[PDB]
RNA sequence: GAAAUUGUUGAAAGGGAAGGGCAUUUGAUCAGACAUGGUGUUUUGUA
RNA sequence: CCCUGAAAAUGGAUGGCGCUCAAGCGUGUUACCUAUACUCUACCGUCAGGGUUGAUAUGAUGCCCUGACGAGUAGGCAGGCGUGGAGGUCAGUGACGAAGCCUAGACCGUAAGGUCGGGUCGAACGGCCUCUAGUGCAGAUCUUGGUGGUAGUAGCAAAUA
RNA sequence: UUGGCGGAAAGGCCUUGGGUGCUUGCUGGCGAAUUGCAAUGUCAUUUUGCGUGGGGAUAAAUCAUUUGUAUACGACUUAGA
């Protein structure tokens, strides 16, 4: 097919804060489609991963990863929070990033 | 000298751990995952290919064959976290998966000193796919379009939301 | 080869820094309490350096330890290796800077026969 | 000897060198590095073409508060100036690395500059009278001047590390698959 | 407002175009010689 | 969800525009806003006008061409408003205003794209009837703007060849709609009927 | 403080899930029935219930029964407070005073 | 033959300071653990 | 509620933007955000209450169990790090290289500090138990000595050439 | 390949003819495995250089000198095969 796509997309939105302090372990994530947590509430405990690319190779490729789960959600609007093996480097805000259907429940 | 001594030196003797409590008893699998229901899978060589559920094995997993002739899939161990178990529904009374257990999956794993890297199947695989997907075609073949089902791959479009999708 | 131990955890891998070490030449990086009636430092302000403090202690089960798994001890000739003879699972030997090549050799020698470990065999080494 | 950092062929190359040279540090160094690099007679016809304020010495750091000329304009620069006394000893010093390297055998015209540097000697220190009977100090900066020349190479090499890879064995499969598929 | 072509006469006096040299004594007076060559058919590239 | 956003600024809301336009940059939401002359401001003409007066007063009193530098361009008006929105003066605020393209009409080729309207930002659905507003334009023209005239003409063009584009567009469709009726009371539309399509 | 008339429910949540004696000066979790025995046994209390008891039908060993218990250390409520702000009295729409006998769902919500 | 200070070479950043704290990307650089005893002799210098 | 009353000096501040059935004002209901605050868990330390002389094996000032607690100038006390020299010991190190110095190389300690690797160097130095003091520096318009920016700058112009 | 339209930042839109590959509109046959129970499992564009072989064209500026419609120096204006 066409679309090979098996993610939803989402965008890093910002480290866990308050008006001068944040917290880079955990990190807001909006993912498309989601208005409220009752909906993102079927999203918690996937993967997401965060794909970017380095000049270096390092093991075969060009494309490392960041692997992170969701842990809950976030305000009335179905963002949820998410956090990594290695918290984000702060210059992805706004990036786009995939959100699995695995670990699955259906 | 020049670093004096230590006084007292710990044991060198490792202890034994304690008694542990932790009991196995088997998996309580969803009840949508049901032998003969259509699964998809979602990671792996054959992510995406729509696919059929034979029977549960020992080491908490799922037996599951294409079938080959279809689609191309063998005769395949998955995990059931990693699958979605669709409405769709095959009879699958009449094959014998009794034969299929965890050993009769081994690999065989090579010593590190042989490496190669210019690179086969076992026949008796082969024959048993064989066997098991001509009897399960023959079931397939009574519904309509659902060999071309079988045969088609799963993917998401614009506009699909998982969590009110249906499958 | 060492002695099996839980994960290691030291709490704050940076070392502390004498405040403004890094802004004059004289005030040098060994770490000096600041007594000082409105430094910030000495009243915590947010967003300045960390002092240290015994919050930060070791756990007594690792503490001493190195990654290898096993202590530090330092010799000076055979006869100081001989101590660690039933004790290798826990410490491990290392050669004093000011051993000569020749002494490290047979040094090195006997630790091998013995089987202790050695932090640093290459000292002074030929080749 | 113990002369600089200097990364070259010390058989393709022949030095001279100053200590103790009467004259300003900061127009010897703005001097020496209008050089660095060059080709030796090109080197030699400009600062001949200095002396006679026919091309000027670009001043990139010891330059506050000194005067524009349109001369700079060849380096990019506004302040250049003319330091005829560091320009004399400079090529003095490039004069005796000519001879040094005909001395060694080089065939003198395809040397260049490889190797330059200027750093501050002792002061030489005298007395100047202010006002209200207080003495100031009034000294000279002298400089420790040295220069190597080497001769021009060809592209020096190539077959750079041979770069071993390590392919884990999905990847592996990857690659037998897509040759399988492909020729 | 903004200029989107310009188009010019065939011939040049040699007085006009010292205007597009700053050093006319030494050069090879090549102005408007290609566009020049714009001209010679009847109106290709001009009346355009 | 989309590469770019075109936002058809007509009878919108300046502020609330703006602070919805903010944060989709902040998501990293590529954005470009045209026909800047028809957003409104909620008030009457004078009292805007009074406050930009205001506004003008404000400069640098040694040297004028350092202080507050007061844009007369509706486009430049709206960026101002939405300038202040975003934290300006980090990396991740200049990236932000970077994703931003603020224009006058609908230039070219975002003419031969579809145009977006917010609707918690449009006039008619946030304004009461009956209350006063303003249109950018206007404002941007009493307080020094220049090029009233050119944009008029420029949207008269647009709007006129819109208008043969849309013709042709309904007239087509008309065919499709035919087409699509014969088509129908088939087995096929009855399966898609079934099934809900 | 905010103070009313507890349940029997309540207090059984309590005594279960956050339950310590004060033994020879230090806060023991009480676990079991056996502690209870050795520390009350003078004054018939035996189980944990017989405790309960002495608590919600306050009994001649009130006194001992309840110094015996440490002080409960609770959580802040699971559901919030309820009230915008906190230090009015409930009659006020606050926090504090005699909520009489509405303090049932507030300390479930901080236990 | 140290430091202040300076020269040369190399690396890096630099829109009205620099320096610092938390976390991470990227680059550079660095240690350890990877024999274990053991079935065992498909064995050579036969233990 | 709003309006008049309502006038000051650089340009200006509901924090800014901006906000008109509001993003304003009075009031009610919820949901949500977060402090070194509260609950639980791990670890460090302190204090308190306890157990453990049995042979064999080390430390009885040792090891172990339980609970609570942890802000802090002036100030008090305690445990420790380091320097010069003395007694004793390791029949300690050392011209096959001691001390010293340099080192975005490594290890240990919360820290004072200790240890190693590499370069320089050439003649003495260390660990431990104690003794002793001219023993630990950023400030004192500190003392002596040395070196910068300012800066190739101010300037080197009376007495005719 | 034919012809139009578009100058606001046109740099795109529409259109003629023929060829070519595919077409899941419909019915068949063959292959998939071993990446071993997941490890983004690599498929986009951004710039540059070096090579090929195929076209296309053979300048100026500055210093130095000079001028004074200029000028502290820079700069500006001139002139010089
Ligand atoms: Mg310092
Ligand atoms: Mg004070
Ligand atoms: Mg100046
Ligand atoms: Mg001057
Ligand atoms: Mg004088
Ligand atoms: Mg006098
Ligand atoms: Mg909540
Ligand atoms: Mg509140
Ligand atoms: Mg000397
Ligand atoms: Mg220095
Ligand atoms: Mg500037
Ligand atoms: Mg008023
Ligand atoms: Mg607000
Ligand atoms: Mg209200
Ligand atoms: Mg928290
Ligand atoms: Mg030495
Ligand atoms: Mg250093
Ligand atoms: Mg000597
Ligand atoms: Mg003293
Ligand atoms: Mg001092
Ligand atoms: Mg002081
Ligand atoms: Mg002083
Ligand atoms: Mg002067
Ligand atoms: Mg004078």
């Amino acid at each position: 097919a066409e679309s090979h796509r098996l993610y939803v997309k989402g965008k890093h939105l910002s480290y866990q804060r308050s008006k001068r302090v944040n917290n880079p372990n955990v990190s807001l994530i909006k993912i498309e489609g989601v208005a409220t947590p009752q909906d993102a509430q079927f999203y918690l405990g996937k993967r997401i991963a965060y794909v970017y690319r380095a000049s270096k190779e390092v093991r075969g490729s060009k494309i490392r990863v960041m692997w992170g789960k969701v842990t809950r959600t976030h305000g009335n609007s179905g963002v949820v929070r998410a956090t990594f093996r290695n918290n984000l480097p702060a210059k992805t805000f706004g990036a786009s990033v995939r959100i699995f259907l695995y670990p699955s429940n259906i | 000298t020049a670093q004096q001594a230590p006084k007292w030196y710990p044991s060198e003797d490792v202890a034994a751990p304690k008694k542990t409590r932790k009991a196995v008893r088997p998996q309580k699998l969803r009840a949508s995952l049901v032998p003969g229901t259509v699964l998809i899978l979602l990671a792996g060589r054959f992510r995406g290919k729509r696919v059929v559920y034979l029977k549960h094995l020992e080491d908490n997993t799922l037996l599951v064959t294409g079938p080959f002739k279809v689609n191309g899939v063998p005769l395949r161990r998955v995990n059931a976290r990693y699958v979605i178990a669709t409405s769709t529904k095959v009879s699958v009374e009449g094959v014998n998966v009794e034969k299929f257990n965890v050993e009769y999956f081994a690999k065989e794993k090579l010593t590190k000193k042989e490496k190669k890297e210019a690179n086969e199947i076992k026949a008796e695989r082969v024959e048993d796919q064989k066997v098991v997907d001509k009897a399960l075609i023959a079931e397939i073949k009574k519904t309509p379009l659902l060999k071309q089902y079988l045969s088609a791959s799963f993917s998401l479009k614009n506009g699909d939301k998982p969590h009110m999708l249906k499958f | 080869a060492s002695l099996p131990h839980p994960k290691i955890v030291k709490k704050h891998t940076k070392k502390f820094k004498r405040h403004h070490s890094d802004r004059y030449h004289r005030v040098a990086e060994n770490w000096r309490k600041q007594k000082g009636i409105d430094s910030v430092v000495r009243r915590r302000f947010r967003g300045n350096i960390s002092q240290p403090k015994i919050g930060y202690g070791s756990n007594k089960k690792t503490k001493f330890l190195s990654p290898s798994g096993h202590k530090t001890f330092l010799v000076a000739n055979v006869k100081d290796l001989e101590t660690l003879t039933m004790h290798t699972k826990t410490y491990a030997a290392e050669i004093a800077h000011n051993i000569s090549a020749k002494n490290r050799v047979v040094i090195l020698a006997r630790a091998k026969a013995l089987g202790i470990k050695v932090t640093n065999p290459k000292g002074r080494l030929a080749l | 000897a113990r002369y600089g950092a200097t990364s070259t062929n010390p058989a393709k190359s022949a030095s001279a060198r100053g200590s103790y040279l009467r004259v300003s540090f900061k127009n010897t160094r703005e001097t020496a590095q209008a050089i660095n690099g060059w080709e030796l007679t090109k080197a030699q016809k400009y600062l001949e073409q200095v002396l006679d304020h026919q091309r000027a010495i670009p001043f990139r750091r010891f330059n506050s508060s000194i005067g524009r000329t349109a001369q700079g304009k060849e380096f990019g620069v506004t302040k250049a100036r003319w330091p005829a006394k560091s320009v004399k000893f400079v090529q003095g010093l490039l004069q005796n690395a000519a001879a040094n390297a005909e001395a060694k055998g080089l065939d003198a015209t395809k040397l260049y500059v490889s190797h330059i540097q200027v750093n501050q000697a002792p002061k030489q220190r005298r007395r100047t009278y202010r006002a209200h009977g207080r003495i100031n100090k009034y000294e000279s900066s002298p400089s420790h001047i040295e220069l190597v020349v080497t001769e021009k190479e060809e592209a020096v090499a190539k077959a750079a590390e041979k770069k071993v890879v390590r392919l884990t064995s999905r990847q592996r499969g990857r690659i037998a698959a897509q040759k399988r598929i492909a020729a | 407002l903004r200029s989107l072509t310009t188009v010019w006469a065939e011939h040049l006096s040699d007085e006009v175009k010292r205007r597009f040299y700053k050093n006319w004594y030494k050069s090879k007076k090549k102005a408007f010689t290609k566009y020049s060559a714009k001209y010679a058919q009847d109106g290709a590239g001009i009346e355009r | 969800v989309e590469p770019v956003v075109v936002i058809d600024g007509k009878g919108h809301l300046v502020g609330r525009l703006a602070s919805v336009v903010a944060k989709q940059l902040l998501n990293g939401q590529k954005i470009v806003v045209v026909r800047a002359e028809e957003l409104n401001i909620s008030g009457e003409f004078f009292r805007n006008k009074l406050k930009y007066h205001d506004f003008l007063r404000k400069a640098t009193a040694f040297n004028k061409t350092r202080g507050p530098f007061h844009f007369r361009a509706p486009s430049r008006i709206f960026y101002k408003a939405l300038r202040g929105m975003v934290s300006h003066k980090t990396a991740r605020g200049k990236a932000a205003l970077e994703r931003l393209k603020v224009f006058e009409g609908i230039p070219p080729p975002y003419d031969k794209k579809k145009r977006v309207v917010v609707p918690q930002a449009l006039r008619v659905l946030r304004l009461k009837p009956g209350r006063k507003y303003t249109t950018l334009g206007k404002l941007s023209t009493s307080v020094g703007w220049k090029y009233e005239d050119v944009v008029a003409k420029l949207e008269a063009k647009r709007k006129v060849s819109s208008a043969e584009y849309y013709a042709k567009k309904r007239a087509f469709t008309k065919k499709v709609a035919s087409a699509n009726a014969t088509a129908a009371e088939s087995d096929v539309a009855k399966q898609l009927a079934a099934l809900g399509y | 403080v905010a103070y009313g008339y507890p349940s029997y429910s309540t207090i059984r949540q309590l005594v279960y899930k956050r339950g310590f004696g004060k033994i020879n000066k230090q806060r023991v979790p009480l676990s079991d029935n056996a502690i209870i025995e050795a520390n009350l046994g003078k004054y018939g209390i035996l189980s944990i219930d017989d405790l309960i008891h002495e608590i919600i039908t306050v009994g001649p060993h009130f006194k001992q029964a309840n110094n015996f218990l440490w002080p409960f250390k609770l959580s802040n409520p699971s559901g919030g407070w309820g009230v915008p702000r906190k230090f009015k009295h409930f009659i006020q729409g606050g926090s504090f005073g005699n909520r009489e006998e509405f303090i049932n769902k507030l300390v479930k919500s901080m236990n």
